[PDB]
């Protein structure tokens, strides 16, 4: 699929 | 002792550089793995986790996740061929960064700051 995601980092929000 | 066999292996029976390498390749990664480079390294210690991170797409991009601790444990676990194994999933570990996410990402920033690091270790290693 399309690339929407990423190695989330540290959940600042 | 002193052979000329080296199709299948590089090495004698096994490491003339690389275990020496290895335990190099380790004080390297080790060297990662220290709480100075885990600014940059952190995401690297340790493997993607792909339900975790909320990848899902992972598998189309991560199809050997490596980290850190992989190409520690590899490394440790004398997987590594040699450094050469060594530096590959450290930097396959940083590969998995840039792959999956933009460069200007924050593992990618790690991968290409353990360059710094890892690179200049990994010159350092034996190769005689």
């Amino acid at each position: 699929r399309t690339y929407e995601t990423f190695k989330s980092i540290m959940k600042k929000s | 002792k002193d052979v000329p066999d080296s199709q299948q292996h590089p090495a004698p029976e096994k490491s003339s550089k690389v275990s020496e390498q290895l335990k190099c390749c380790s004080g390297i990664l080790k060297e990662m793995f220290a709480k100075k480079h885990a600014a940059y390294a952190w995401p690297f210690y340790k493997p993607v986790d792909v339900e975790a991170l909320g990848l899902h797409d992972y598998c189309d991009i991560i199809k050997h996740p490596m980290d850190m601790s992989t190409i520690k444990s590899k490394l440790e676990a004398r997987e590594y061929r040699d450094a050469q194994e060594f530096g590959a999933d450290v930097r396959l570990m940083f590969s998995n960064c840039y792959k999956y996410n933009p460069p200007d990402h924050e593992v990618v920033a790690m991968a290409r700051k353990l360059q710094d690091v890892f690179e200049m270790r990994f010159a350092k290693m034996p190769d005689e």
